[PDB]
């Protein structure tokens, strides 16, 4: 009988990975619109 | 909505001119300091007939 694997496992450090999230959308729309910026809030289209 | 003006600047800068004009009352008419309540007796004087 030798060392056990969970015995070992406990010096072992884990890999976390950050928080998975899954209703991330590649949100192409915001990718393909042209942004124009407006200085004060306010736009007019004459 | 701060272009070209800063909101914040001007809110505080109206605050300030209000509370100025607030301090100045104050060194004229306070209870605890202000020249109208603390004159001595003798430094009073009354008008003779109302005018100045």
């Amino acid at each position: 009988l030798a060392l056990r694997d969970v015995a070992a496992r406990q010096l072992a450090n884990a890999t976390k990975t950050v928080p998975q999230l899954r209703t991330i959308t590649p949100r192409w729309l915001v990718r393909l619109l042209h942004w124009t910026p407006v200085e004060a809030g306010i736009y007019r289209v004459n | 909505y701060s272009n070209p003006h800063d909101q914040i600047r001007e809110q505080l800068r109206l605050t300030i001119e209000i509370m100025k004009e607030r301090q100045e009352s104050e060194l004229i008419n306070s209870r605890e300091y202000g020249l109208l309540n603390n004159v001595a007796p003798g430094q009073l004087v009354h008008t003779r007939n109302g005018a100045p």
